[PDB]
């Protein structure tokens, strides 16, 4: 359009667009919906159950070998009826490409895990127990990594209000450093920051 | 497979201390800052909690509080999930409702009569 | 109900399983009196014990009894090795606060309705 | 059936033959940018912001003003559109003062949320900005009209709705004011309302003007109870203090509009307050207790005392769960004896299913109706936004009004027809003309006010309207049901208390001296210690100490409105709960837990402790105190009409006046009214 | 203009050391009772 | 540039040149400002209470480059280390004897980088 | 004392309550003619099983229930309290 | 009740007050319709606001300018 502003390429636009195309025309049990970002990088969503699988058609292959595993993260979402939101994400060391694998789930149901398929995600499943409550199947290690050994409340998630519930303090009255209920000495106050008028027409809901 | 069918209704526990019986919710229609004239503010079920005790803090003046929850707005998209969350964690709410505005019967050229009553001026 | 379990099938290898493991916390009651040198009674890290499990039985379902048990099988890691010095485990005997009221007449005097 | 498929951005829509393309454009949900337009107003073209690029056509339109032909192709995003969107509003905000950092409006002017999101991007002036001056107008409007962008639309509310025609357009080309050309004050009930319509920062509130910026207040809703319609509201807190309130644009009453009383006197709230208990000091003398010891004090006397001679008033601003503690504890000790503080006259009903008692056409019926017919009333001061529904309705279709009494100042083109208690008599009969325009009427409406019911002739008048609603509604009536005889108010908490089961007006109390009385009523002086009998005690609970407190035995404290969750009636059967803003400060409690430690620490203990159990014990008495804001179909009165026909009370010879003043009587009324200075500092300016 | 004299310190307890405070008018004003005669 | 001590300018002769219009305290990402305002009695607003905790105050510069006034700057002296909790809470009338016992010192130095910025 | 009043509770639909609806046609009239002591109550739904509250004694509860009556058991139902 | 933090602290307080420091100003006279005053000199002090002085005849300190301005 003009200076300061991204120049986009067609290029990796029609790549990515054609690459990805056979991966849900040769595993039809598990791929549900793949879609294309507009910043040239891919998504692919998966039902649970093929957890294991499509990485594992992944992990190798002469034409996708997506080898190193960069970051396996999770989001929780209230009102979607399936809560969070598992994302994996790979990298072709052979190709130069990206590709995110989004797989739902929910609080109750198990995700069998990928400690088998990729030996980098030990720790990053261990985590997101302890963040959310997401109970990996036969992990071979589970733990409590990143919280004190007091908290039950898996805190990253919505309903973890801010400032906790168990602010810490010391006394004499013995020896010990003890407990109490939360007692803030400022309110933390809340801003209103979300302003009118609907400023974006492209990305506008259907309107009902 | 071993999909074991069954129903049982999923209330859970365990999680909060002692908030789940003595506060109840909101879930609410937001309404428009009538200041200002904009309607995005709308479109979104929310919910938000009770408010408690402000006292002050007898060194400043800060508002100090108790009453850990006290910020917590969540953006629920429907009726039908909004119900559906205080359930799950099994808590007591109150539904309000959502209010749209006559169509209405607006005509410009309709300020100009002949034996009519609407009729402006000074403009 | 399609989803899978996580250990148990219905009401029976869950009743069962939580029945096993409390027989490793009475087992591990007098062991941690004298693993972190804390002086009370032993009888007190009983009763806090039967306190605890009889909390929970409100529940009409499976899977969220094997939820429990997790929970209760971790534990025991950090328990009955050394882990937590002295002060994670004393936090479940509130000695320094103060009691609550939990009758009509005294919350009216103080406190604005908690 | 008669619509018009139109497409809007390629995309089809139906819509009615005469509808806009505002309107239109809206149905599928944008927001073109609008300055001159709202909905509750007339329209205007005097901005030329709204410029839609109509497909295959040279020109550009405004969509505020013109119809929608045949089929077109609203193309709301194009590259003529954004390039007058652009144009326009560099146009304005030329000619216009660098505030923000002082204006008042700050947080949601619109000169600002579209000029990030609409508009430009920087400025090329690069010199000039013409400067008028200020002017007052009242104390309760801040007036700064250089800012001003001059989209006509508080000209066009004072010519509607508020109809004092005041302002004016002075002057020509960019040479031109708003403001009222001689230096003439501008003040009527609604008149701080224009606040809300000023789309920039010209007209700002005085009371408010400089304390906090709008994106750090807690909005939570609410409900006012200082008037019979109730209201609205959304209160603002900062850090645990009212702000200032606004209204919430419920679509039955207070359509957007807001009464200026209830919106200038949240300073009563917080200046001359009771926060604590206070024992007896045997002199003139009243000093404060601990909570603990004026507890049994007076508990001790209630097992002294038995049957008649204690006794309770109350007839103020308390709910309707502070009323259910009282009953239950006078009543269980088998006293009852007690009545509001509104004096209202029971003939054959009142209290039983109450027949006319409630407004029977709603708000929303009164758009309907054709000949309104009203009396003994000045409605102008008491409920103004019923007032303006009447002057939305004469406008936009037809109609006649008769009053009869007191000629008085209403906006609109009424006729006196009577003054005296006989015309209610006479026109039972047919004579003194409109005479029969009530039986040639299709939607009739006959409104008796309760300033004239209040009065000592209150079973004749009661009778005899009931009669001439009985005429028209055994002749045809209407087509057609349509619920005739109505009625409104002007205490608050009296529908929700009567309909308790409480008797009206004070007059048990007024025959016999019960020694004991609590007062909840009270600041109104019906029942002086004079009109007791001697020094035996009265204990007081309120939480404002005006008149009454310090004429007292023992007082307790209360919260007021904004402090507690609670349940007020409006002149409908809506049932309006009010939620917590504030919590009450000191050593002040709730009102209706006060009630149960002092049974609890007597003899009997009430069957319920929390507010949940309270609301089942309303379920039990009353099961559409639950129903919350619906309006159900049930009149049942011409059994009520005939048994109503068995007191023969006859008229009077007084003429039917109200209480109020040209103005200065609806300043100061009640309580809060009272301690808010910011009334002190508005009516020594009328007087003036 | 506005300058002061010479300088000054930060000196803990001099004895003075500022002992912050609040700069406010109360709020409510609670309602005091009638006088001493009926 | 440096970044230290707090201030509160003021007009040649004296204004206190602050008008209270609210961005200082609402882009601290820390929250340390606390603000409240009042018409004053001439007519002109300013400030009742100002109030910066030198304990929450994460040192952005985002205070001294949202004012349009051009009064709270972040003033150029690292002498500090008081004894007590209780003092490091500042108030008004501490930022501006802190602000007058030297304007020589901070004047010299906007006039320098204004040009900049 | 007893008593005191009694309170009528109905629905506006449901047709099940049209016991009330009648007898509200034929003994309200007829039926508060006698009486002018006692305020007995009539209020809004219940929506199901239209009951008939009493209140005496020291404030105590007394509630049959009528669900389906005629005109005519209503007719004689109320004198069950009335009388004593 | 509040006065005890200070019992040997001293109680430092500011010493010049700005509540009414305008006074002493020359106010300043044009003899014009409308004035400029970005007031303390250029790129410094508050934005240019331009003043109607014509009354009888002062402006309002601008708002922002404190300093007591007329003609
Ligand atoms: S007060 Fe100002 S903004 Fe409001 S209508 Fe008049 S000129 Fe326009
Ligand atoms: S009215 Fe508009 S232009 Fe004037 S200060 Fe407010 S936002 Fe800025
Ligand atoms: S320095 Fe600027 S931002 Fe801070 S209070 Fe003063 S005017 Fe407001
Ligand atoms: S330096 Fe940053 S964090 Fe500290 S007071 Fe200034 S703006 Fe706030
Ligand atoms: S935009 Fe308001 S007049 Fe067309
Ligand atoms: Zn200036």
């Amino acid at each position: 359009t003009r200076p300061t502003v991204r120049p986009r390429n067609d290029v990796a636009h029609k790549q990515l667009s054609a690459f990805g195309e056979y991966v849900a025309e040769i595993l039809p049990k598990y791929v549900q919906q793949v879609q294309v970002s507009c910043f040239n990088e891919l998504e692919i969503c998966i039902h649970p159950d093929g957890v294991i699988p499509v990485l594992t058609f992944l992990r190798d292959h002469s034409n996708a070998q997506f080898k190193s595993l960069a970051d396996l993260t999770a989001v929780d979402i209230p009102t979607r009826q399936n809560r969070f939101e598992i994302v994996y994400n790979l990298l072709s060391l052979r190709f130069n490409s990206r590709i995110r694998v989004k797989t739902y789930t929910d609080e109750l149901t198990p995700i069998e895990s990928s400690v088998p398929v990729y030996k980098a995600a030990n720790w990053y499943e261990r985590e997101i127990w302890d963040m959310f409550g997401v109970f990996f199947a036969n992990h071979p290690d589970l733990r409590r990594i990143l919280t004190d050994y007091g908290f039950e409340g898996h805190p990253f998630r919505k309903d973890f209000p801010l400032s906790g519930y168990v602010e810490l303090r010391y006394d004499d009255e013995v020896k010990r450093v003890v407990a109490e209920p939360v007692e803030l000495a400022q309110e933390f106050r809340k801003f209103d920051l979300n302003s009118p008028w609907e400023a974006f027409p492209a990305y506008r809901q259907p309107p009902e | 497979i071993t999909v074991d069918e069954k129903l049982d209704i999923t209330t859970i526990t365990g999680v909060p201390e002692e908030h789940i019986k003595t506060r109840k919710a909101r879930i609410f229609v937001p309404a428009r800052n009538n200041m200002q004239s904009g309607v995005n503010n709308t479109k979104k079920w929310k919910m938000e909690f009770d408010t408690r005790e402000r006292w002050e803090n007898p060194l400043m003046g800060w508002a100090s509080t108790a009453d850990p929850l006290s910020n917590l707005v969540l953006t629920f998209s429907t009726k039908e999930d909004a119900v559906a969350f205080a359930e799950k964690n099994g808590w007591s709410y109150d539904v309000e409702e959502r209010k749209v505005p006559k169509p209405k019967s607006k005509s410009y050229g309709a300020n100009f009569s002949w034996n009519k009553r609407t009729r402006v001026s000074t403009k | 109900t399609s989803v899978k379990p996580i250990f148990s099938r219905d009401m029976n290898e869950a009743k069962r399983r939580v029945r096993e493991l409390y027989r490793a916390w009475y087992r591990e009651v007098p062991n941690t009196v004298h693993l972190f040198q804390l002086d009370i009674s032993v009888k007190q890290g009983r009763d806090k014990v039967r306190e605890m499990f009889k909390k929970n039985a409100h529940i009409t379902d499976p899977r969220v009894v094997d939820l429990l048990v997790i929970k209760g099988k971790m534990e025991l890691e950090e328990t009955i090795k050394v882990w937590k010095q002295r002060t994670h485990v004393m936090r479940f005997f509130h000695e320094t606060e103060a009691p609550r009221p939990k009758d009509f007449l005294s919350k009216f005097y103080v406190g604005h309705d908690p | 059936s008669n619509l018009i498929e139109v497409f809007v951005d390629g995309q089809s829509v139906m819509v009615e033959p005469g509808t806009t393309v505002l309107q239109a454009c809206e149905k599928v949900g944008m927001q073109i940018p609008r300055f001159c337009y709202h909905e509750r107003l007339s329209v205007a073209g005097n901005c030329r912001m709204c410029l839609v690029e109509i497909e295959k056509a040279p020109k550009v339109v405004a969509a505020c003003a013109m119809p929608v032909m045949k089929g077109w192709n609203i193309l709301t995003n194009s590259e003529k559109t954004k390039k007058a969107r652009e144009g326009v509003m560099e146009f304005l905000l030329a000619n216009h003062p660098l505030d923000c950092p002082i204006c008042d409006q700050g947080g949601e002017c619109d000169l600002q949320d579209q000029s990030m999101m609409f508009g430009s991007d920087r400025s090329r002036f690069l010199e000039g900005k013409r400067a008028v001056e200020d002017k007052n107008i009242g104390p309760l409007v801040k007036t700064i009209m250089t800012r001003c962008i001059q989209c006509t639309r508080c000209i066009r509310f004072a010519s509607e709705i508020a109809g004092v025609d005041d302002l004016g357009t002075t002057g020509r080309g960019n040479d031109m004011q708003v403001g009222t050309y001689i230096e003439k004050m501008f003040m009527s009930e609604l008149s701080g309302n224009i606040i809300d319509i000023c789309p920039v920062g010209a007209l700002t509130s005085k009371p408010y003007a400089f304390t906090a910026r709008p994106w750090e207040t807690r909005k939570t809703e609410s409900i006012d109870v200082m008037d019979a319609v109730g209201s609205n509201i959304v209160v603002s807190t900062r850090t645990g203090e009212v702000m200032r309130i606004l209204p919430r644009m419920h679509e039955d009453i207070n359509e957007e509009w807001i009464s200026d009383k209830t919106r200038f006197a949240y300073d009563g709230l917080k200046r001359q307050r009771l926060t604590e208990p206070m024992v007896r000091n045997e002199k003139g003398l009243l000093t404060h207790t601990t909570w603990e010891d004026a507890l049994s004090r007076v508990a001790g006397m209630l097992q002294s005392f038995q049957g008649n001679d204690v006794a309770a008033i109350a007839g103020g601003l308390v709910d309707a769960e502070a009323l259910i503690a009282l009953k239950d504890l006078l009543n269980r000790v088998d006293s009852d004896t007690l009545c509001t503080e509104e004096v209202f006259p029971t003939a054959g009903a009142g209290t039983d299913l109450r027949s006319n008692y409630l407004l029977n056409t709603t708000i929303a019926g009164v758009e309907e109706a054709d000949v309104v017919l009203l009396v003994g009333t000045n409605p102008r001061f008491e409920a103004p936004l019923f007032n303006a529904r009447i002057r939305k309705s004469w406008l936009h279709n037809d109609l006649k009004v008769a009053l009869i009494g007191s000629p008085v100042d209403l906006t609109y083109r009424y006729d006196h027809l009577g003054d005296s208690p006989k015309i209610l008599q006479d026109i039972a009969s047919g004579s003194h003309p409109f005479s029969q325009v009530l039986q040639e009427a299709k939607k009739p409406m006959v409104i008796l006010g309760s300033s004239a019911l209040q009065r000592n002739d209150g079973a004749a008048i009661l009778a005899a309207v009931s009669n001439i609603a009985q005429k028209i509604r055994t002749s045809s009536g209407v087509t057609g049901d349509w619920k005739v005889m109505n009625i409104l108010h002007r205490i608050a908490s009296q529908v929700a208390a009567l309909d308790l089961g409480y008797k009206p007006g004070v007059e048990a109390i007024q025959k016999n001296p019960p020694k004991m009385l609590f007062l909840l009523g009270a600041d109104g002086g019906c029942i002086t210690r004079q009109d007791l009998p001697k020094d035996c005690f009265i204990v007081y609970q309120g939480h404002h100490g005006d008149v009454g407190a310090p004429i007292a035995d023992v007082i307790l404290p209360g919260a007021a409105y904004t402090e507690k969750s609670a349940t007020y009636v409006n002149t409908e059967g809506r049932a309006q709960q009010t939620k917590v803003a504030v919590t009450p400060p000191g050593l002040a409690r709730e009102d209706w837990k006060i009630i149960r430690a002092l049974s609890e620490i007597a003899g009997m203990t009430l069957p319920y402790d929390t507010l949940d159990q309270v609301r089942n014990r309303l379920e039990e008495v009353s099961p559409n105190l639950v129903r919350y804001d619906d309006v159900e179909g049930a009149n049942y009165f011409q059994q009520a009409s005939e048994l109503s026909k068995l007191v023969n009370q006859q008229l009077l010879a007084d003429p039917l006046v109200p209480p109020q003043l040209t103005i200065k009587d609806f300043y100061m009324t009640d309580s809060i009214s009272r301690a808010s200075q910011t009334m002190a500092k508005c009516v020594k300016a009328v007087t003036e | 203009k506005f300058i002061w004299t010479n300088h000054k310190f930060n000196l803990s307890g001099t004895p003075q050391q500022y002992v912050p405070y609040s700069t406010t008018r109360k709020k409510i004003q609670e309602w005091v009772p009638p006088s001493t005669p009926y | 540039r440096f970044r230290g001590e707090h201030a509160l300018r003021r007009y040649p002769s004296g204004e206190e040149r602050c008008i209270a219009c609210k961005l200082c305290e609402a882009v601290c990402p820390a929250q340390a400002i606390t603000i409240e305002a009042e018409p004053r009695a001439d007519g002109s607003r300013r400030t009742t209470r100002y109030d910066i905790d030198m304990t929450k105050c994460i040192y952005c510069g985002f205070c001294q480059e949202a004012c349009p006034v051009d009064a709270i700057v972040e003033g150029p002296n690292f002498e500090f280390s008081t004894e007590t909790h209780e003092e490091l809470l500042y108030n008004k009338e501490k930022l501006l004897n802190n602000g007058d016992k030297w304007e020589a010192e901070i004047a010299a130095n906007i006039q320098a980088d204004y040009l900049y910025r | 004392l007893g008593l005191r009043e009694i309170r009528i509770h109905l629905c506006q639909r449901s047709p099940g309550s049209q016991g009330v609806r009648d007898f509200i046609e034929k003994r309200y009239v007829e039926l508060k003619k006698a009486n002018p002591d006692l305020p007995i109550l009539i209020r809004e739904c219940s929506d199901v099983q239209p009951k008939l509250w009493a209140r005496y004694a020291f404030g105590q509860e007394k509630n049959v229930s009528l669900n389906n009556f005629s005109a005519d058991q209503v007719t004689r139902a109320l004198e069950n309290v009335l009388s004593s | 009740y509040r006065k005890v933090r200070f019992v040997g602290r001293q109680k430092e307080v500011n010493e010049n007050f700005a509540i009414d420091l305008i006074a002493e100003q020359p106010v300043s006279q044009v003899g014009s319709r409308v004035i400029s005053c970005d007031g303390g000199g250029g790129a410094l002090g508050h934005p240019r606001v331009y003043i109607n002085l014509d009354k009888e005849t002062k402006t309002g300190t601008c708002g922002y300018c404190g300093l007591q301005f007329r003609q």
